[PDB]
C-alpha cells in the first residue's frame, strides 16, 4: 500500500539499481527466480504480487544504449525483472546532454512514460519516485532532464527523491562532465523535491580507510549506495518507534525550494574482520557519521555550516542513546549549526538490522544513514563552476552540443542559474544581524 | 561515550539489572511450574489433536455404518487457476489458534480444512454415524442420509446451513462447513455418483471403500469443495479451506474438486 | 452514570491511547478477549464510563483510533489487547501526514474529519449524559497536532458544554525528534487556547528524568515511559469508575483548577513511584506519598516548580487510608513552601479520595497542577518559533498547502498573549 | 564479470530474530509500578469496611496495647482492613 | 388465509427469484425437495402465503418464472434449490428481447403473454383469497420490462383488487450496465404508475454502496446483492407469514404509506447489516436497528432522503421486542430530524412488530419509505432519455418494431408529470 517507483537512468542508474535490487531481494525472501522460498506484507512496497507467487519489482531501468541492460536479462537475475520494465535504446548519447535531451529522447520517452503509467496504475497509494542517475554521461543527464520535464508536469503533486552521482572534484572520469552537470542542475533544480548526493572519490577513500581494501572492485561503491538506499527506504517497509515516510525527508531537509541538496553518510562500514572486537554503540555510530571524513561527497563540513540533519537508525537501537548522542553532538563545538534552525535533527527508527550481501560489509545490529543538508556544498558546486568557466572561456567542445539542437544561450542560462544558486547558498548562510 | 556492559558484570546499573532479571526469571519459572505458558498449551493441544488412531478393516470393499473412515480429496489435473496446492488432501479439524488459546476446545463454530496428510492422524478420522434408524453394521448406501462425526470425549458433527450475511467461508464467500455439537437435520449429508448420467440407477447401491463420490448436504444441495486456489495459514502446516457449493462443468458434470474419496483400512 | 469518550490521534497519541487501555482493562477486569474475568462487582457497577456493553458479555471501549499514516493501526491491533476495539473505530487514512500541521489542517486530514465526526457522533448518541471527551495526542509533529486540533475544534463547536481533557505531548528542549516542532506545536497551541478546558503538558525529557532519577532503570523504552502517562491519565478520572469518600469528576477538577478560562495549562504527576530495588522497602504512608509527589522531579513537564509560584494544586488520591494525614500533610506542604504558592488564593489545594486503589498497588495519588512555570515550555518554544520564523524558514511546505502567511503572526501574537497574564502571577 | 561478481546465493536465508527482539524490548506491564506484593483482591469500599461487614475480624477487638517504640496505640491504627472477599452482592449473578 | 402468487420476469428477475424462494424456504424450513425437515410448528402454519401442498408433505413455490430466452430458466432449474419449482410453472420462449422494451411489450412478449397468463390464472384461482400478485423485474433491460409490464397490465385488469406489488430494479446513475436502459426504464414507468399498487425501487448501485460500505464485503458478488433484495422482500410479508403482535400485511403497508394514488415508488432498506468481523462487537437493541434503517446508506435506492422529504415511512420489525422502545424510537426520530419529514401529515410512520425473528438475528427490521427524493431518479432517467431522443438515438429498433414516436413523447410526459406530484407535496 505504501509503494514508490524506482527509476534508474543511465549506465550509472541501471547498475545502482542492480546493486540495490539485489539487496532488496536478499532483504526479503525473494529468490532470483521471482518466488519467496516456500513460506509480513513488507514486500508490497517494492514487489507486486502475482498468481503463483511471482513477486515482480516496480522499478524501471532506462538506458539509451544496449549491452549494460542487455546483460541484465541474461545474467543471474534474468527472471526477476519484467521484460518491458527494462527499456533499452539503440544509440548512446555519447556523453552529451544535447543528444540526451534534444535528439535521442523522443523515440523512447513515450515508451518510458507508458511503462511509468502502467506501473502507477498498480499502486493504491503511490508515495512518489526515487530516481538514480549520474551527472556524467549524456544518457544519465539529458534523458533524466527530459524525464523531469515530463513527469513534473504530469504528476506535479508527487514526492521526488534523487540520488545523484555527482562528478568527483579531483579524479573524475570524463571531460564533458562540467557541461553535463551544469546543464542538468539548471534543468532539474526547479523540478527536484530532494536530491541526496553521492560521489565516487569519497567512497574511493572510504574503501581504503574503513573497508581496509586497497584493491576493491567498482561494484563495492554501489553496494554501499545500496546500503544507503536500503536504510532510507526502510521505514515504509518495516515497523519502528519513529516511522519516517518519504515526505518527512523533504519537510525536514528542504527548507527553501531551491536548496534541496543533502549529503549522505553511512556507519558500520566495517569489513567483517574488525567487527566482533568493538562496541558499535549508538554514540560512536553517530560520531562516525559526524566525523568530517566519512561523507559520501568530498567536501568537509568544517568549511561550512549545517542546515538540517536527518538520522535514520535501524536495528537493535533504543531511542534514548540516540537522544544522548544528539545531546553530545549539540554540545560539541566543531560541529555547529545555523542560528535559524536550532532544532535541526529528524530521527527515524526502524528495528530491522541491515541484511548483508555476501561480500565486504559486516553483519551489524545497528546502522544509521545521516542525511545532512548543509551549506558546505557551495564549495563543491563552485569547483565545477570554476572548471566550467575555464572550459567555456574559449568555446571548447561546443560544436558537438550545438549541432544537436542545443541552443547556445542556454549554456549562459545554466551558468547564470548556478551563480544565482551560489548566491542563494550564501544568504541562506550568514547569521542573524537583524 | 561509555562502554555499556551487559549481564554478570558488576558496573553501571547492574543492581537493578539483576533485580529485573530475577523478577522476570521468577515469573517464567512460576509459569513453567504451574504449566500455564503458551508452548505448554500448544503441546497439550497438539498431542490431543495429533494422537494416532486406526482405520476400520474393510472385510468387503464397502463402507459400513459406524466405521472409522477418512475423507480425502484426490489429486487433480485441473489448471483453472495457476496458484494450486498439492494432491491427495484430507478433511481435517482446524480450531482457530487465537480464539481457542485459553480453556479446552472452542464451541459451535470450529472450522474445517484439508491438510496434505494421508495417514490417519486423529484430527482427520471420521466415524460414519447412523443419523436415521440403522445399526453399527449396515452398509452406507448411495443417496442415504448418513452423518459424519469426530471427537475430551465429545462427538462433534459435520454441519452446515444456508448462506446469510453473518457467516460464510473464510477466504471465499460461499457456504461454511463447521463442527457443531448439536443434533439436527443440518448435520446430515449424503453420497452420490460422480457421473450425472449413471447416477440415478446407482441410487440404492453400496459404496466402494476407496472411490470417487460426491457429498451433498441434504438441506441445501451443495457439494463439499476444497478451494485449492487459496490457503488457510494455520499451525499444522499451510493448507486449504473447504466449503459447500456444487460446481458444474460443460456436461452438467462435477469438477474434480467437487469429488471426495473415502479411505478405510486396506493394508 | 457519566461518559468520557477517549479519542486519540497521531502515532504518539495512538500508542498512549493503546497503553491507556491495558491499565484501564486491568483496573476493570477485562481480558483481551473482551469478557469480564475478575473478582469484584465494583468493577461492573460503573463499567459504563469507558466500555459499551455488547451481546455475550463483550465490553468494547468507547475509543476513537485516528491517524493519517496507516502504520500504527497494525501495531495497536498487534498489541496484546488488540481484540478489544471495534474494527469500525479504527479510522484509517491512506496517506502520510508528512510532519506538517497544514497537511492535517487544510488537506486530507480535513477530508478525514468527516468520517471521524461520524464515528464520534454515532458513539455520542449512545450515552445518557456524556461528560466529555479525552484527546491524547502530540503537540509536536503531524496528524494529531493539526487534525487532532480539527477534531478538538469541531467537537467543541458541536457540543459546547462538555468537559474536554487533552493530554498533549509537548516538545523537549534537550532533544527534538523533529525539526518543525516549533511550527507544529505553536500552531496547535493557538487552536488549544480557545477550545479545550483541561490540558496536560507531558514532556518526554521529564518522563525520561523520572525513568532514570526516580524509577532508576537502564533501558527505558517508549512503552515503559509511556505507561506513566497512562497511569496518571487513568488516575485523574477515578471517582467516576470507583466509589470513594469526597469524590471528584473532571468538572470538579476544572472549576477548582482553572481560575481564568485561558489559564488552563497544567502539568501532571503520578508518584507512588519507586525502583525495583527499593520496591520491597517502601513504607507507603501519606506523608511519603505527598513528599515524593511535591518534589520537582516527578513532574511530567520540562518545567521547574521552584522557578514559579503554583496557582492551584490537586491531589486525586486513591486507596484505603485515613485522609486526616492527607489534609494536614498538604497543609504542611502549603505552609512550608509558601513562597511557591500565590498569596491571593488561600487553600489552593483540591483534595479527593477514591476507595479503590489501582491493581497491584496499595494506594496511589495523581498530582494535577496549574502553575506559572509553564513558561519554561511556552516562552521557550516562542523563542524557537521567532528565531526560525525570522528567516522565513521551512515555510513553502506550509504556505503551499492553502495557508496564508499572517496566521503565523497571529499564532505568535496569541502565544505571547498567553505569556502575559501568567507572567503577571510571578509578581502578582 | 557479471556472473563472476553476482553469483546467486542459495541457502542464504535471511533471519528475522533481531527486529522481533527489538520490538520485544521497545514494548513488564505491571512490573514497572507494581508494589510490595501482587494481590488482585485488594478492594473494599469505605461503607463496606466501616459498615455492613462490621470490622476486621482477625484484628484485636480489645487488645489495644501501648507500643512504645512507635509512641502510639498501634494495634488499631496499623490494621488497614484488607480481609474478606470484595463487596460482591449479586450484581455478578444478575449480569 | 391470504396466498401470494409470485411473478419473476428477466435474468435479474429470475435471479432475484432464485434468492427470494431460497430465503423463504430456509425460513419455512422447506428443503430443496419440499419435505418440511424443520422444527417450530408455526413454520407450517401460514405456508399457504407462498407455497402450495403437492402430494405427501411436498410444498411447490407458487411462482411463474418468465424469460424470453431459454437460458436464465435453465440456471434456475439446474441450480441447487431448483427442483422445488413445478416444471410447468417455468415459462419461456425461443426468441429474445434484445434489451428492447419494444420487442417485449408488443412483439415477442405478445406470443408468450398468453402462456404466462394461463399459468398465472391457474395458481391465482386455485386459492382461498389471493392477497395479491408480486413481480420482481429490472426496469433496465427487455423482457422483464416489456413482457413484464404487459403482464402487470393484462394481470391488473383481470384482478382489479389484489395488491399488485413490484420490486422493480430501476437503472443506476453512475454505473450503466446496458446502454439503451434510458429508453427501456422511461418507457416502463408510465405502465408501472397505472398498474402497480406498491412499486419498491431497488437499484444495483445502492445494493453495492451497502455491500462495500456497510457489510464491508470486498468481492461483492451479485449473489450477496440478490440477498439484500430478498431480505427486504420477506420483511414486507413477515406478519402474514409468522404470527406476531401489531400484525400488518401488504394492504396495511399501502394504506399507511401511499398518500395519493399515483405516488407509489418507495425506497427499501433492511437493518441489522454488520460486517462478519464486527458481528461480535455490537448489541441488537431496537436503537441499533433504527439508527441503521434511517441512515442515508442502508437505503436500497440511489435517491438520498436528505435532499427531499418523506411523505410516509413504514417499518416492520421482525423480533420479540419491547413495544415501548419501538414506539419511542419512531416518535424520537420524527421529532429530532424534523425537516426530512413532511408537515401536512401527523404521525407520518406505520410501526409493526412480527415475532419470529430472521434466523441468526435476535431482532431486525425492513423499511419502506415514500420519499419525494424519488424525484431524483425519474429526473436522471428523463435527463438521459431526453438527452437521446432529441437525436433519434438507438431508435430504429424501438420504432419499426411495430411502434411509433408519439409513445416516447408521452412516456416523458407521464415521467415529467409524476416529477411534479413529488415536487408540490415536497413543499406544502
Ligand atoms: N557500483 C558500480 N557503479 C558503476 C559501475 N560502473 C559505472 N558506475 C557508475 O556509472 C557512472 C558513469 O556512467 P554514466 O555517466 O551514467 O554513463 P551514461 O549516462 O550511460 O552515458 P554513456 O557513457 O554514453 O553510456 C560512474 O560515474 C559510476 O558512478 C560499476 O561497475 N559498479
Ligand atoms: N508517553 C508516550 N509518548 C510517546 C509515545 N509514542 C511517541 N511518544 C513521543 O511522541 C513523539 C513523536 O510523535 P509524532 O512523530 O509527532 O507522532 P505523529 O503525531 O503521528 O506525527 C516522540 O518524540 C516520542 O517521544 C507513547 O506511546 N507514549
Ligand atoms: N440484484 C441483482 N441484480 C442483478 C442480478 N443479475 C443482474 N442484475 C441486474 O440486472 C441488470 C440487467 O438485467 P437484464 O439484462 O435486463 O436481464 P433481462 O431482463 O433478462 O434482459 C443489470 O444492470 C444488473 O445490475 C442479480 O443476480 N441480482
Amino acid at each position: 500500500q505504501r509503494e514508490c517507483i524506482s527509476v534508474h537512468v543511465g549506465q550509472a542508474g541501471v547498475q545502482i539499481g542492480n546493486a540495490c535490487w539485489e539487496l532488496y531481494c536478499l532483504e526479503h525472501g525473494i529468490q532470483p527466480d521471482g518466488q519467496m522460498p516456500s513460506d509480513d506484507d513488507s514486500f508490497n512496497t517494492f514487489f507486486s504480487e502475482t498468481g503463483a507467487g511471482k513477486h515482480v519489482p516496480r522499478a524501471v531501468f532506462v538506458d539509451l544504449e544496449p549491452t549494460v541492460i542487455d546483460e541484465v536479462r541474461t545474467g543471474t537475475y534474468r527472471q526477476l525483472f519484467h521484460p518491458e520494465q527494462l527499456i533499452t535504446g539503440k544509440e548512446d548519447a555519447a556523453n552529451n546532454y544535447a543528444r540526451g535531451h534534444y535528439t535521442i529522447g523522443k523515440e523512447l520517452i513515450d515508451l518510458v512514460l507508458d511503462r511509468i503509467r502502467k506501473l502507477a496504475d498498480q499502486c493504491t497509494g503511490l508515495q512518489g519516485f526515487l530516481i538514480f542517475h549520474s551527472f556524467g554521461g549524456g544518457t544519465g543527464s539529458g534523458f533524466t532532464s527530459l524525464l523531469m520535464e515530463r513527469l513534473s508536469v504530469d504528476y506535479g503533486k508527487k514526492s521526488k527523491l534523487e540520488f545523484s552521482i555527482y562528478p568527483a572534484p579531483q579524479v573524475s572520469t570524463a571531460v564533458v562532465e562540467p557541461y553535463n552537470s551544469i546543464l542538468t542542475t539548471h534543468t532539474t533544480l526547479e523540478h527536484s523535491d530532494c536530491a541526496f548526493m553521492v560521489d565516487n572519490e569519497a567512497i574511493y577513500d572510504i574503501c581504503r580507510r574503513n573497508l581496509d581494501i586497497e584493491r576493491p572492485t567498482y561494484t563495492n561503491l554501489n553496494r554501499l549506495i545500496s546500503q544507503i538506499v536500503s536504510s532510507i527506504t526502510a521505514s515504509l517497509r518495516f515497523d519502528g518507534a519513529l516511522n519516517v515516510d518519504l515526505t518527512e525527508f523533504q519537510t525536514n531537509l528542504v527548507p527553501y525550494p531551491r536548496i534541496h541538496f543533502p549529503l549522505a553518510t553511512y556507519a558500520p562500514v566495517i569489513s567483517a574482520e574488525k567487527a566482533y572486537h568493538e562496541q558499535l554503540s549508538v554514540a560512536e555510530i553517530t560520531n562516525a557519521c559526524f566525523e568530517p571524513a566519512n561523507q559520501m561527497v568530498k567536501c568537509d563540513p568544517r568549511h561550512g555550516k549545517y542546515m538540517a540533519c536527518c538520522l535514520l537508525y535501524r536495528g537493535d537501537v533504543v531511542p534514548k542513546d540516540v537522544n544522548a548522542a544528539i545531546a553530545a553532538i549539540k554540545t560539541k563545538r566543531s560541529i555547529q549549526f545555523v542560528d535559524w534552525c536550532p532544532t535541526g535533527f529528524k530521527v527515524g527508527i526502524n528495528y530491522q538490522p541491515p541484511t548483508v550481501v555476501p561480500g565486504d560489509l559486516a553483519k551489524v545490529q545497528r546502522a544509521v544513514c545521516m542525511l545532512s543538508n548543509t551549506t558546505a556544498i557551495a564549495e563543491a558546486w563552485a569547483r565545477l563552476d570554476h572548471k566550467f568557466d575555464l572550459m567555456y572561456a574559449k568555446r571548447a567542445f561546443v560544436h558537438w552540443y550545438v549541432g544537436e539542437g542545443m541552443e547556445e544561450g542556454e549554456f549562459s542560462e545554466a551558468r547564470e542559474d548556478m551563480a544565482a544558486l551560489e548566491k542563494d547558498y550564501e544568504e541562506v548562510g550568514m547569521d542573524s544581524v537583524e | 561515550a561509555k562502554n555499556l556492559y551487559g549481564p554478570g558484570v558488576r558496573m553501571g546499573n547492574w543492581n537493578e539489572d539483576v533485580y529485573l532479571e530475577e523478577e522476570r526469571m521468577r515469573d517464567f519459572l512460576a509459569k513453567r511450574d504451574e504449566g500455564q505458558l503458551l508452548i505448554q498449551k500448544n503441546r497439550r493441544l497438539k498431542e490431543n489433536l495429533l494422537r494416532p488412531m486406526q482405520l476400520s478393516v474393510s472385510e468387503d470393499g464397502y463402507i459400513h455404518y459406524g466405521d472409522k473412515v477418512m475423507l480425502v480429496n484426490p489429486d487433480h489435473p485441473e489448471v483453472e487457476a495457476d496458484l494450486f496446492l498439492g494432491g491427495d488432501l484430507s478433511l481435517c479439524m482446524t480450531p482457530d489458534e487465537i480464539k481457542a488459546y485459553l480453556s479446552d476446545e472452542l464451541e459451535v463454530p470450529c472450522g474445517l480444512s484439508a491438510a496434505q496428510t494421508k495417514i490417519p492422524v486423529g484430527r482427520n478420522t471420521f466415524t460414519i454415524l447412523c443419523a436415521a434408524g440403522e445399526v453399527i453394521g449396515q452398509v452406507v448406501r448411495y443417496g442415504q442420509n448418513f452423518r459424519l462425526g469426530i471427537a475430551e470425549g465429545r462427538m462433534f458433527y459435520l454441519s452446515s446451513d444456508h448462506r446469510t450475511l453473518m457467516k460464510s467461508s473464510k477466504r471465499s464467500w460461499l457456504q461454511e462447513v463447521y463442527l457443531t455439537d448439536e443434533d439436527s437435520y443440518l448435520n446430515c449429508w449424503q453420497a452420490a455418483f460422480p457421473d450425472p448420467q449413471l447416477r440415478l440407477e446407482y441410487e440404492g447401491f453400496p459404496i466402494p471403500a476407496n472411490a470417487k463420490i460426491l457429498i451433498n448436504h441434504c438441506h441445501t444441495n451443495r457439494g463439499l469443495v476444497a478451494h485449492r486456489h487459496l490457503f488457510l495459514s494455520t499451525y499444522f502446516g499451510k493448507e486449504v479451506e473447504v466449503a459447500a457449493h456444487t460446481y458444474l462443468d460443460s456436461h452438467r458434470v462435477e469438477k474434480p474438486k467437487n469429488h471426495w474419496m473415502l479411505v478405510t483400512g486396506n493394508p | 452514570m457519566r461518559e468520557i469518550v477517549h479519542l486519540q490521534a497521531g502515532q504518539c497519541g495512538n500508542q498512549i491511547g493503546a497503553k491507556f487501555w491495558e491499565v484501564i482493562s486491568d483496573e476493570h477486569g477485562i481480558d483481551p478477549t473482551g469478557t469480564y474475568h475478575g473478582d469484584s462487582d465494583l468493577q461492573l457497577e460503573r463499567i459504563n464510563v469507558y466500555y459499551n456493553e455488547a451481546t455475550g458479555g463483550k465490553y468494547v471501549p468507547r475509543a476513537v483510533l485516528v491517524d493519517l499514516e496507516p502504520g500504527t493501526m497494525d501495531s495497536v491491533r498487534s498489541g496484546p489487547f488488540g481484540q478489544i476495539f471495534r474494527p469500525d473505530n479504527f479510522v484509517f487514512g491512506q496517506s502520510g501526514a508528512g510532519n506538517n500541521w497544514a497537511k492535517g489542517h487544510y488537506t486530507e486530514g480535513a477530508e478525514l474529519v468527516d468520517s471521524v465526526l461520524d464515528v464520534v457522533r454515532k458513539e455520542a448518541e449512545s450515552c445518557d449524559c456524556l461528560q466529555g471527551f479525552q484527546l491524547t495526542h502530540s503537540l509536536g509533529g503531524g496528524t494529531g497536532s493539526g487534525m487532532g486540533t480539527l477534531l478538538i475544534s469541531k467537537i467543541r463547536e458541536e457540543y459546547p458544554d462538555r468537559i474536554m481533557n487533552t493530554f498533549s505531548v509537548v516538545p523537549s528542549p534537550k532533544v527534538s525528534d523533529t525539526v518543525v516542532e516549533p511550527y507544529n506545536a505553536t500552531l496547535s497551541v493557538h487552536q488549544l487556547v480557545e477550545n479545550t478546558d483541561e490540558t496536560y503538558c507531558i514532556d518526554n525529557e521529564a518522563l525520561y528524568d523520572i525513568c532514570f532519577r526516580t524509577l532508576k532503570l537502564t533501558t527505558p523504552t517508549y512503552g515503559d515511559l509511556n505507561h506513566l502517562v497512562s497511569a496518571t491519565m487513568s488516575g485523574v478520572t477515578t471517582c467516576l469508575r470507583f466509589p470513594g469518600q469526597l469524590n471528584a469528576d473532571l468538572r470538579k477538577l476544572a472549576v477548582n483548577m482553572v481560575p481564568f478560562p485561558r489559564l488552563h495549562f497544567f502539568m501532571p504527576g503520578f508518584a507512588p513511584l519507586t525502583s525495583r530495588g527499593s520496591q520491597q522497602y517502601r513504607a507507603l504512608t501519606v506523608p511519603e506519598l505527598t513528599q515524593q509527589m511535591f518534589d520537582a522531579k516527578n513532574m511530567m513537564a520540562a518545567c521547574d516548580p521552584r522557578h514559579g509560584r503554583y496557582l492551584t494544586v490537586a491531589a486525586v488520591f486513591r486507596g484505603r487510608m485515613s485522609m486526616k494525614e492527607v489534609d494536614e500533610q498538604m497543609l504542611n506542604v502549603q505552609n512550608k513552601n509558601s513562597s511557591y504558592f500565590v498569596e491571593w488564593i488561600p487553600n489552593n489545594v483540591k483534595t479527593a479520595v477514591c476507595d479503590i486503589p489501582p491493581r497491584g498497588l496499595k494506594m496511589s495519588a495523581t498530582f494535577i497542577g496549574n502553575s506559572t512555570a509553564i513558561q519554561e515550555l511556552f516562552k521557550r518554544i516562542s523563542e524557537q518559533f521567532t528565531a526560525m520564523f525570522r528567516r522565513k524558514a521551512f515555510l513553502h511546505w506550509y504556505t503551499g498547502e492553502g495557508m496564508d502567511e499572517m496566521e503565523f503572526t497571529e499564532a505568535e501574537s496569541n502565544m505571547n498573549d498567553l505569556g502575559n497574564p501568567v507572567v503577571t502571577r510571578g509578581a502578582c | 564479470i557479471y556472473r563472476k561478481e553476482y553469483v546467486p546465493f542459495p541457502g542464504h536465508r535471511p533471519d528475522q530474530i533481531s527486529r522481533w527482539y527489538s520490538k520485544r524490548r521497545v514494548e513488564y506491564k505491571h512490573l514497572i509500578t507494581h508494589h510490595q506484593e501482587p494481590s488482585h483482591h485488594h478492594l473494599i469500599s469505605t461503607y463496606d469496611d466501616h459498615y455492613n461487614r462490621h470490622n476486621y475480624n482477625p484484628g484485636l477487638p480489645l487488645l489495644r496495647t501501648w507500643n512504645k517504640h512507635k509512641l502510639l496505640w498501634l494495634p488499631e491504627k496499623a490494621d488497614f482492613p484488607l480481609l474478606a472477599p470484595p463487596t460482591n452482592y449479586g450484581l455478578y449473578e444478575r449480569l
